[PDB]
């Protein structure tokens, strides 16, 4: 909804004439692009130290190129049974990733 | 002239208020204004001038 | 994160040699039929 | 997990808010990391 | 056991949102002119006494929630970033505390500042919402001293306690214009006449639309303020009479003040009331609410009870976390039959369950952190994860036998 | 088994995900809320005991048969404005809830004074809260608030509510109308009322 | 009517209107000299088009008592378009010609 | 090639492009909007000009 | 004060370009997809696909 009403006021900028700053007093829209960066953030965070807790206990790289191959496969794979006959796709869900992680 | 008389006295009117919304820059009190109230009972009624 | 690793450090370590771990083929499946 | 689908009304699908992923993401695991696995372990190894 | 039912349980964390908005409330009228000084008094904290926090004060006179009105006033705050506040006294976590402390500490007007709940709104984590009904067709003022009633004796049970507030109260002084209808009839004044001077004049009116430099916008007349500011300016309204007279009000009306309500609320087609209160430091609603039930039964007749967005409905942690396990326990001991063949290995986990269990409530204790919808997640994925760590040692030992 | 098939069913899982994160972009919440429809009516000048009952009870009065729903609440107010919020069970659809409750509006309409009914009545999605709140401010030769409000809502308030997925715009002012200040004195003078 | 009065005093009035309808691409305007107007209200190819149709409706019901009396009367109609006839069937006269 | 060849008014006869509209080929639909709050006349010259 | 839109013929987004291109791409990816299922290694997914 907001990177359109971004768009809408987007194509009003240029008539206007003299003193009119368009500001963002209230934005619920740039911590919602930071739920998805704290979720990027972790699961890299996963994926090396998984990487890393593998080279210990069963050491080498030729061992520890599977089990964290197989790993994005299942995340993506998750937001991907999303849609269907009649459940969601959305954050809260990125969020309870982390935890499916 | 009855019906007439009818609404012309059990009518609930907007009148507005005491130092409205553009006010004199120096105003102390707000307070809405009541004009005319429905009639409430079938007495009040009977007291409706023709 | 605390639900989890709070929930963890116990099932980890409190749940390897601990009580109901091994005490479940052995006190719970026989000693008595 | 899944049976947290029979939920109440306001705090409504927050228990939808999973136990399907973590069910999706374990049957994914039991699946993708079952169908695959097996896989990328005959290929390179040692 | 005794680790929870001692823990208080989150309903959702209400989080800093990198914004927050405070509110502005007034007495008895107290105009736009009262109010602007007010809302001057916090425009002006943020921008002076935390530059290091505040990115911008977006401060609206004339707002607030539950209506408008020349008594409200509101201001949305922005903040620098997230970096650019490292600490706890940093963040709105404390702003909002030494700020509620700073404005309420002195001045004459009801001052907040609050936090987003996370989401849209009903469902705090403790509290409730009560309404009070009109129900046998009592009066305002019947109905009035019920909620004072109830709100000076719910203020005496500070024993068991609860923080309860009403809403909008107020109930200020109105002027009341009293037209005798037989003095001006015979005088010589249309009764519709007479309204129309006195709503054209006072509250405005909406004549017709106009064109202004392309699209259509309204025409209003109202008169200039002036001749409208105090009851003394109605006598000097002169309406023209049938004669062709210029007869002013004074010599039909009947200048009166006398009390009313500016805000008044019905539930279902009811006149009714909030009463907005709390739970208590110990006890929270199951109680808090319970006991506020047969409170409003000790009152007049004609008086019932409903409650709105926070009674649920039928929802939480309670009434939703046994009936949680009770479908999830049928399936947790079931395909621990499958391939695990009769009730030897259904115990083997499922009474593992509680060794997860028990470090989750000590951790939510020994932290300070409650029992929410995400660690009554962390119940559920730690008892899974056992499925690995337990039933992934039988399937061993069972394999093994 | 064999793997390059199976390298295979990795390589969908994958595609067939990226292919649902381009979604982008994508939303915060979970619609939790039970679903609101209000109605917003607008007496001008008139006080709260008036709008009670010529404009809110009417309202009320004429609300039978509205599939659903939960309650209905009242805010008849001292400014001359009221709004009952219509609440729904959680998970009702939003469109079909929005039009049981203009249909019911339908049929107590001219039963509204001609001064509240040419000044508006909506009925609309609620939320309460605000997802984004755009100040125009001004830089230099200032315009004043005034000023201000009637361009906000004369060159882009038009184009807002209209667009994706707005429920209601709430605008911070006023658009312009012709005012008209009378003078009671300069009025009696020439032996004139507002009429 | 005339062209620049029914651009004001009816097709503005609905333009003014239309606010918090679903979906939705774009609108445009008709205002004739006839004394006619019509606003054609597009959506997204795929949309439900038995509730883009009483939100329209549902909006027009907010302008309705600011169009004057003469046109009130006279009808406003919301319905699903097309512009393109599947039949025409003329009712032609074959003896005694009664007229157009 | 009839019509338009000879005689006083603009005749065209089209086709029935298989479908509802939008979407000939290689054609454009230009639209030329009023945005600062001009004339008709101070548009109508716009669209002369264009 | 003039400014511009495009209506039934700005699509929307549609057509060949921009919709052949993204077509045969998501078809590639199918295209030497099932070239391995019992085709083993990258040998035969240039068999065809060329």
């Amino acid at each position: 909804t907001a990177a359109a009403i971004r768009a809408e006021l987007a194509k009003m900028e240029p008539f206007f004439p003299s003193g009119l700053k368009i500001v963002y007093p209230y934005d619920t829209t740039p911590f919602v692009k930071i739920s998805i960066h704290e979720v990027v953030k972790t699961l890299v965070e996963a994926i090396i130290l998984v990487f890393l807790v593998m080279y210990l206990f069963l050491q080498n790289f030729r061992a520890t190129l599977i089990p964290t191959i197989a790993v994005p496969v299942v995340l993506l794979g998750t937001f991907a049974v999303l849609a269907a006959f009649g459940f969601s796709i959305n954050t809260l869900t990125m969020f309870g990733m982390v935890l499916a992680i | 002239d009855v019906i007439t008389a009818i609404k012309a006295q059990n009518a609930q009117v907007a009148a507005g208020q005491l130092g409205g919304t553009p006010p004199v820059k120096g105003q102390q009190l707000n307070a809405s204004i009541i004009a005319q109230t429905r009639l409430t009972s079938t007495e009040e009624f009977g007291k409706i001038l023709l | 994160g605390t639900g989890v690793m709070g929930g963890m450090v116990t099932a980890t370590v409190l749940a390897i040699f601990f009580v109901p771990v091994f005490f479940v083929v052995v006190r719970r499946r026989f000693s008595r039929k | 997990f899944v049976p947290m689908a029979f939920f109440g009304g306001s705090t409504g699908a927050i228990y939808r808010q999973f136990s399907i992923t973590i069910v999706s993401a374990m049957a994914l695991s039991v699946l993708v990391a079952l169908i695959l696995t097996p896989a990328l372990c005959a290929t390179m190894l040692k | 056991a005794y680790l929870f039912v001692r823990l208080p349980s989150s309903f959702l964390p209400d989080e800093d949102q990198g914004v927050f908005m405070t509110m502005v409330q007034l007495p008895a009228g107290a105009t736009q002119e009262r109010t602007q000084k007010v809302l001057n008094e916090v425009t002006h904290y943020y921008l002076t006494k935390e530059k290091n926090n505040v990115e911008s004060v977006f401060a609206v006179n004339g707002f607030g929630f539950a209506g408008r009105g020349q008594n409200t006033g509101i201001a949305f705050v922005s903040l620098k970033d997230w970096a650019d506040r490292p600490g706890e006294e940093n963040k709105v976590e404390a702003i909002t505390m030494r700020a509620t402390r700073a404005f309420s500490q002195i001045k004459d007007a009801m001052v907040f500042a609050f936090n987003l709940p996370a989401i849209v709104e009903l469902g705090t984590a403790t509290g409730f919402d009560f309404e009070l009904i009109d129900q046998a067709g009592l009066g305002h003022e019947k109905l009035t001293q019920a909620r004072n009633q109830l709100l000076a004796e719910a203020a005496k049970h500070p024993d068991m306690l609860t923080s309860v507030r009403p809403n909008g109260l107020e109930d200020t002084p109105q002027f009341k214009i009293d037209i005798d209808q037989e003095k001006a009839q015979a005088l010589g004044v249309s009764i519709n006449d007479i309204n129309t001077t006195l709503g054209a004049a006072w509250g405005g009116s909406y004549v017709n639309d106009f064109i202004d430099r392309g699209r259509v916008k309204k025409v209003y007349v109202m008169s200039e303020a002036k001749y409208r500011m105090l009851p003394d300016d109605i006598g000097d309204w002169y309406v023209r009479a049938a004669d062709g007279q210029m007869v002013p009000f004074s010599a039909f009306s009947s200048s009166r003040w006398e009390y009313g309500s500016p805000r008044l609320e019905r539930y279902n087609g009811l006149p009714s009331m909030e009463i907005l209160g709390q739970a208590a430091p110990g006890k929270s609603t199951g109680e808090a609410m319970e006991l506020m039930e047969q409170l409003a039964s000790k009152l007049p007749t004609g008086v019932g009870y409903d409650w709105t967005g926070m009674s649920y409905q039928e929802r939480l942690s309670g009434n939703q976390a046994p009936s949680l396990y009770a479908i999830s326990l049928i399936v947790v001991f079931l395909c621990l039959a499958a391939l695990y063949e009769s009730w030897s290995i259904p115990f083997s986990v499922m009474l593992v369950v509680p060794l997860g269990v028990i470090g989750a409530l000590l951790a939510a204790t020994f932290r300070g952190l409650t029992n929410d919808v995400y660690f009554q997640v962390g119940l559920l994925t730690t008892i899974g994860l056992s499925a690995k760590n337990a039933i992934l040692i039988v399937e061993f030992a069972k394999d093994l036998m | 088994d064999r793997p390059i098939f199976a390298w295979v069913i990795a390589i969908i899982i994958m595609l067939a995900g990226g292919l649902a994160i381009l979604k982008l972009p994508v939303a915060q919440y979970p619609t939790i809320a039970p679903p609101a429809v209000t109605i917003s009516a607008s007496y001008p000048g008139a006080d709260a005991k008036t709008v009670q009952d010529t404009v809110t009870q009417v309202i009320e009065q004429n609300m039978n048969g509205i599939d659903n729903l939960m309650y209905m609440s009242s805010n008849s107010d001292s400014t001359g404005t009221v709004q009952i919020t219509l609440t729904f069970e959680s998970g009702t659809d939003a469109d079909i809830a929005q039009v049981q409750v203009q249909n019911k509006l339908q049929l107590a309409m001219p039963l509204l004074p001609q001064e509240v009914q040419q000044q508006g009545v909506s009925v609309e999605k609620s939320s309460s809260s605000f997802l984004m709140v755009v100040g125009v401010i001004n830089t230099d030769g200032t315009m004043t608030q005034e000023d201000i409000s009637d361009y906000v809502a004369a060159n882009m308030k038009d184009a807002i509510s209209r667009t994706s997925g707005v429920g209601d715009v709430q605008l911070f002012g006023s658009q312009y109308a012709m005012r008209i200040w009378m003078n009671p004195n300069e009025l009696n003078k020439f032996q004139l009322t507002p009429v």
